[PDB]
């Protein structure tokens, strides 16, 4: 199976496969088996499930023979597996989400320490691998501290982590 | 004799004379003849050659009779869509009960409460018409429970249909309706049409102990309706519930004792006279105020008959739930933002289709207490009309002037049927239940 990450609240697009070109019906289960999305004919019949307001789809390739899951505002604890149901097959989809933020928001002087809060999901095992525009590829565990910050050393760092050859971009905003 | 099973489509032979059944249908002469067989042989209501023939038939004629002013096929295309909030304001809940009738007041200057006015959307598209080629540009209305925006904000912003049925087909529309119309499926020669007729039928049955042969089927009515089923013909002296062996989709039929009837009604415009108006002898007319909504009345003993149904189903032999206890069973709606016919009602009234709150009707029936019991439901005209056995979407011309007036006789009920720690008995959308309650019993054989 495949794995995508979020963003933190941004959209993720967990596509679906099917060869029949019929739109027959299909349904949208989780790890624990409770219904979020499905197919009554042509309808769209929306289980009990805490993701009513989240979950929606791109229904154009419904003809084609792709069927997307697209979910909004993902959160740390929004993570798990998803099952797509066509033709009697269960296509496993997994689905992670990270994020990554500090705590000092603009008071950053010179001289002065820096502070992060990495925020993961309980069950993954993520790699910092920070990167910045000096040439400065600090690499550590979950939670990474500096000690020197200053004028020098402000700007969008680009921090990413590699988990299961997947990797994304973040932005942190640094004020001096 | 032995036979074989076989997918030829019959011919029908029809009593009206419309040009669909002339055009596609044979005259019917009423040689309806029976022969019982000591024989037995499998019967699907659900996985039947003759099941898909006549909801093909029903599609067709309703796709040809009614014809849409707007065909519409899956595909998402992006859009500008205003927001026109139709805002009123709902006073004090009053919870006492009010059996309303034809001869009150309210119903005849049609100036009585019912459901709210849904918000409707404007939305600007470009895309290519009758040209291939060549983008056009159209704008019409759509509700507010069949959108999705992307920034709920704003005012204006990009948003999608529900289903992405956004692909405008243009197609000059008359408004034509069909009539209490009536066939049968007559076989052809060298061919055989076989009837389960056993009273335990309860749509599947891998042996029929009463098989009856037979060239012609039995009566059939084409009213298409959700969660309720109007004027059918195998309304028996008795309450039957039938069950697809592999899922919860369920049909369920009611009894001709209770007479449970139906009459759906819209007023348009009320005048005394017509308009002569002076010094003297002048009068106003009641002209209407909410001409998108309209009325459905439910009459006949349906206490009685949700009480024959939840016996039916506790002495069903495959029901899991609790038989020495009825009062866990309870009949309920799906929740909101579900289908416009998961959550209203849609049935045909001489071209008008009529969406109707379910909640009242909920309410007198399952005698909620503490909540508005009416034993009737509010209904408000859609323009937006959702389709059931084909993927597809149709547009209709704005609801005429007048009375319309509907006569029908309940008959059966579609729900779906789960078991658990409360019986939950939701109602589903399935228009094709109905037929397949009707002729689920009749199988195709080849001689």
């Amino acid at each position: 199976k495949k794995v995508v990450l979020g963003k933190k609240g941004d959209t993720v697009e967990l596509t679906c496969t099917a060869s029949q070109k019929k739109s027959i019906q299909f349904h949208w289960k989780n790890s624990n088996q409770i219904k979020i999305l499905g197919n009554q004919g042509s309808f769209l019949t929306k289980g009990p499930s805490k993701l009513n307001d989240r979950a929606d789809s791109r229904r154009s390739l419904w003809d084609q023979g792709n069927f997307p899951l697209i979910i909004k505002n993902l959160k740390i604890e929004d993570s798990d597996t998803y099952i797509c149901e066509v033709e009697d097959q269960k296509e496993e989809v997994q689905l992670l989400v990270f994020g990554l933020t500090a705590n000092s928001d603009t008071h950053l002087l010179q001289g002065q320490s820096l502070t992060l809060t990495l925020e993961s999901p309980p069950g993954s095992s993520p790699s910092v691998q920070c990167r910045s525009p000096r040439g400065k590829n600090i690499q550590g565990g979950k939670t990474l501290s500096v000690s020197q910050l200053e004028l020098q050393d402000s700007g969008t760092w680009t921090c990413t982590v590699l988990q299961n050859q997947k990797k994304v971009e973040f932005k942190i905003d640094i004020v001096v | 004799p032995a036979w074989r099973n076989a997918s030829i489509p019959l011919f029908c032979a029809t009593k009206n004379r419309d040009t669909w059944g002339t055009i596609q249908c044979l005259p019917d002469n009423d040689d309806y003849q029976e022969i019982a067989l000591n024989v037995t042989e499998a019967f699907d209501a659900w996985n039947n050659t003759v099941t898909e023939q006549a909801v093909e038939d029903v599609w067709n004629l309703f796709e040809t009779s009614i014809k849409p002013c707007v065909k519409l096929t899956p595909l998402c295309v992006a859009m500008n869509c205003t927001r026109n909030m139709t805002t009123s304001t709902g006073t004090t809940d009053t919870q006492n009960i009010t059996i309303i009738n034809d001869t009150s007041p309210c119903v005849r200057a049609d100036n009585c409460t019912g459901l709210k006015e849904e918000e409707m959307v404007d939305c600007q598209f470009n895309m290519t018409g009758l040209e291939r080629d060549k983008r056009k540009q159209y704008t019409e209305a759509w509700y507010s429970k069949d959108v999705i925006c992307d920034n709920n904000t704003s005012s204006r912003s990009k948003c999608y249909m529900n289903h992405c049925n956004t692909s405008v087909i243009t197609e000059s529309c008359d408004k034509h309706y069909w009539d209490a119309m009536r066939f049968r499926y007559c076989a052809p020669p060298g061919f055989a049409l076989l009837r389960c007729n056993d009273t335990n039928y309860s749509g599947f049955a891998p042996n029929c102990s009463k098989v009856v042969a037979a060239t012609c089927t039995r009566m059939m009515e084409t009213q298409s309706s959700t969660w309720f089923g109007f004027n059918g013909t195998r309304a028996e002296n008795r309450t039957y519930i039938y069950w697809h062996g592999k899922n919860n989709r369920t049909i369920i039929s009611l009894n001709n004792f209770y007479n449970l009837t139906m009459h759906c009604k819209r007023p348009g415009n009320k005048t005394v006279l017509p308009i002569m108006s002076g010094f003297k002898f002048h009068s106003k007319p009641v002209i209407n105020k909410k001409p998108r909504q309209a009325w459905c009345w439910f009459k006949g003993e349906w206490k009685e008959a949700m009480q024959e149904v939840k016996e039916t189903l506790a002495k069903h032999p495959r029901y899991k739930g609790n038989r020495s206890r009825t009062e866990n069973i309870k009949f309920k709606a799906p929740g909101r933002g579900s289908d416009p016919e998961a959550a209203y009602m849609w049935t045909n009234c001489r071209g008008e289709f009529l969406y109707c709150n379910m909640t009242w009707f909920l309410n007198w029936v399952d005698n909620r207490t503490g909540q508005k019991q009416r034993n009737y439901a509010p209904c408000h005209i859609r323009q937006i009309i959702n389709t059931w056995h084909r993927v597809g979407k149709n547009v209709y011309l704005p609801p005429r002037e007048g009375e319309l007036t509907c006569n029908s006789t309940v008959t059966s009920i579609i729900a779906n049927i789960d078991t658990g720690d409360q019986t939950d008995i939701t109602f589903s959308a399935e228009v094709a239940e109905l037929y397949r309650l009707e002729l689920g019993d009749y199988k195709l054989v080849e001689i």
